[PDB]
């Protein structure tokens, strides 16, 4: 009877319809602070040469860095500069003068 | 311009195919000023397929 | 337009998708996981078996299932290893039959 | 060689932008602007009409 093929089509329409939902994620450009390297490929003998050969286990161990990271805050100010004593319309054809400057230690402890 | 030359020593060496304990860090851009006014084009290394 | 034609005769609800030798099963987080080198998905299910007997009243899947299990056990098996119990049914998350 | 032809290409595009933006109206505003800035606020009173 139909009945069985019918209540399976079901169970199988039901699994399906379950939110096995994934998360999104914002990638910011890389500036170049961590960088790694690969390995590449190396020529080899088309024939044994090694003398002694033995197998074995081994643990290989690399020198320690010890990284240490921490949170840091940097403070600045942009400063732009235009010809605007000609008039808006003028301006734009004078060209414009750009400066990016440290904010003193007065106004980040007084002020900030 | 050029500045220095590395040993290929100096630069992490990322193990075979799978490696962990690897540290890194949220990069943020700090794009230059010049971006914005004479908005020139901010460097993007090497071309992907897309 | 298109010819017109009687609505076609009932046939089985699953198909047999793949036929596996090595499948490895385990039990994590309350839930059943199954892996394989041959397929590279992994599949999730509840620990409670399907009551696939008042279902497949047809014997369909059943006689497609028992008749596999028992190629791939004699062509790989037979002289390494000796199967434990009857085949089990579990519904696996996607919407899949997985005898076992 | 992809990646190459497609860097030659958009700096072809820069140039040809260049070209049809590179206004010789801007380029003579431009050195009437340098011309009145250097005669200092005497210039700026000029300028302003002049311009
Ligand atoms: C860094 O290396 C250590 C091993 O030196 C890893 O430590 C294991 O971490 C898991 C997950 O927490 C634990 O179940 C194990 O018991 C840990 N091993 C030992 C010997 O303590 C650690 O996971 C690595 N970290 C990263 C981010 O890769
Ligand atoms: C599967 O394995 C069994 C042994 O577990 C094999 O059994 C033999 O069957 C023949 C025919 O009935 C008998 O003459 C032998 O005496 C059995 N051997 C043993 C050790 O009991 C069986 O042949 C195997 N099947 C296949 C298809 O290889
Ligand atoms: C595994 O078992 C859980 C119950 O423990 C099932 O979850 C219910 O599923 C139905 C049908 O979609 C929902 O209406 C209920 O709201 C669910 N209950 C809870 C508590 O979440 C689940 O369907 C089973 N999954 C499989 C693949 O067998």
């Amino acid at each position: 009877v139909a009945a069985g093929h019918a209540t399976l089509r079901e169970h199988l329409r039901d699994i399906k319809a379950e939110n096995t939902d994934a998360n999104f994620y914002v990638c910011p450009p890389p500036t170049g602070a961590t960088v790694v390297q690969f390995e590449q490929p190396r020529r080899c003998p088309t024939r044994p040469e090694g003398q002694n050969y033995t197998e074995g286990i081994a643990v290989v161990f690399k020198e320690n860095i010890a990284p240490y990271k921490f949170k840091a805050t940097m403070y600045y100010k942009d400063v732009t500069v235009s010809q605007v004593w000609f008039g808006h319309r003028y301006s734009q054809f004078m060209g414009i003068f750009e400066d990016r400057a440290p904010v003193p230690f007065e106004e980040v402890i007084d002020k900030i | 311009a050029y500045s220095h030359q590395l040993s290929r020593a100096d630069i992490t060496t990322v193990s075979t195919f799978i490696d962990l304990n690897i540290t890194m860090l949220e990069d943020h851009e700090f794009v230059p000023l010049e971006v914005y006014t004479r908005h020139e084009i901010k460097d993007s290394g090497l071309l992907d397929y897309t | 337009a298109w010819d017109w034609v009687p609505k076609r005769p009932s046939v089985c609800t699953m198909t047999k998708w793949q036929e596996v030798d090595e499948m490895l099963r385990s039990e994590y987080g309350g839930s059943f996981r199954f892996s394989s080198d041959a397929i590279c998905t992994t599949f999730t299910t509840n620990l409670t078996e399907y009551p696939l007997s008042r279902v497949d009243l047809g014997d369909c899947i059943g006689k497609d299932a028992r008749d596999a299990m028992d190629r791939i056990f004699a062509r790989r098996y037979n002289a390494t290893h000796i199967k434990v119990g009857q085949p089990q049914y579990y519904l696996a998350n996607g919407g899949f039959l997985i005898a076992y | 060689e992809v990646q190459r032809r497609v860097q030659l290409h958009d700096l072809r595009f820069a140039d040809i932008d260049t070209v049809i933006h590179a206004d010789a109206n801007a380029a003579m505003f431009a050195g009437l602007g340098a011309f009145f800035e250097g005669m200092g606020d005497l210039g700026r009173a000029v300028g302003k009409v002049v311009m």
